[PDB]
């Protein structure tokens, strides 16, 4: 996170740490949607160009964290994956299209002041909040500068209009992606950065007061560069797949 | 379920220090 | 930089 600020304790109780067992190391961010399912970015588990292809064995999921490197004794729950589900049509080859994956926990996690699930949007919440100008929030243990924080960082950024999104890069944008960030003009800054991947882009509904995940940190070019924007997976658009797997597989 | 209602914030009716920035932008 | 974790997790 660039130009963000330390989170408060329990500000993002659905924020998960993807942790490599060997060497020990932060793979990405992720989120808790139920006591057995975690939402991440598929490129965090599979990315052949970089020779990244993780397996269940390969990983550890850490919930309730604040501190990037201490093991938070009595606060954080560490689990194991029972299985990984990549979106069958994720496009690792051209643009990170359909960058979403699910990971079923080996055993349910007990909720706590520091551990709680986020809500997935419904068609209408999605309709009312996914708007150019509206703010959402990104969180992660990612780079601070296009280095790492000691604690979870946060930044609120406005959703930006599709055209504007599209004219900022040479990468092909699809309907499964939305970009977010301020305009050079608006001159106020912040972006997600490397190591934020897979973390949540959330909004708070003004109707029922809940927090909903609207996006997954996906990609960018640089960090906090002017006239550039972060790109996130559009979660509502991929909800049928999400739905489908949580009903067939567990 | 009980999704997106934080045990230290919403459940206690306390606001985090930047959440109003969000809500204010929802015109 | 990562502090070590309890063995029951590996
Ligand atoms: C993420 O945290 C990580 N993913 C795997 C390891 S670290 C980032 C988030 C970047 C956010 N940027 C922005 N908000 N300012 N992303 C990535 O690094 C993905 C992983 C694939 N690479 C290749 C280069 C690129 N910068 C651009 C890109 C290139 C081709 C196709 C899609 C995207 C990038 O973002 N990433
Ligand atoms: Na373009
Ligand atoms: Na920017």
């Amino acid at each position: 996170i660039v130009e963000g600020s330390d989170a408060e304790i329990g500000m993002s109780p659905w924020q998960v740490m993807l942790f490599r067992k060997s060497p020990q190391e932060l793979l990405c961010g992720a989120s808790l949607i139920s006591d057995r399912w975690v939402l991440t970015a598929a490129h965090c588990l599979l990315y052949p160009p970089w020779d990244k292809n993780f397996t269940e064995n390969d990983l550890l999921v850490r919930i309730g964290k604040h501190s990037r490197t201490r093991y938070e004794r009595n606060i954080e729950k560490i689990s194991m994956l029972e299985k990984i589900y990549i979106h069958p049509r994720y496009n690792w080859r051209e643009n990170l299209d359909r960058d979403i994956a699910l990971m079923k926990l080996k055993k349910p996690v007990a909720f706590s002041d520091y551990i709680h699930p986020v809500c997935l949007p419904d068609r209408e919440t999605a309709a009312s909040l996914l708007q150019a100008g509206y703010k959402g929030r990104v969180t992660g243990w990612g780079n601070l500068k296009e280095g790492q924080p000691s604690v979870l960082q946060v930044v609120n950024l406005p959703i930006v209009e599709r055209p504007v999104c599209k004219d900022s890069t040479r990468i092909r944008i699809t309907d499964n992606m939305f970009c977010a960030g301020y305009k050079p003009d608006e001159g106020k800054r912040g972006d997600a950065c490397e190591g934020d991947s897979g973390g949540p882009f959330v909004m708070k509904s003004p109707f029922n007061n809940r927090w909903y995940q609207m996006g997954i940190v996906s990609w960018g070019e640089g960090c906090d560069r002017d006239g550039k924007y972060g790109f996130y997976t559009h979660v509502f658009r991929l909800k049928k797949w999400i739905q489908k797997v949580i009903d067939q597989f567990g | 379920a009980d999704c997106g209602l934080r045990p230290l914030f919403e459940k206690k009716s306390l606001e985090d220090k930047t959440e109003r920035e969000l809500l204010e932008s929802y015109i | 930089d990562f502090e070590e974790i309890p063995e029951e997790y590996l």
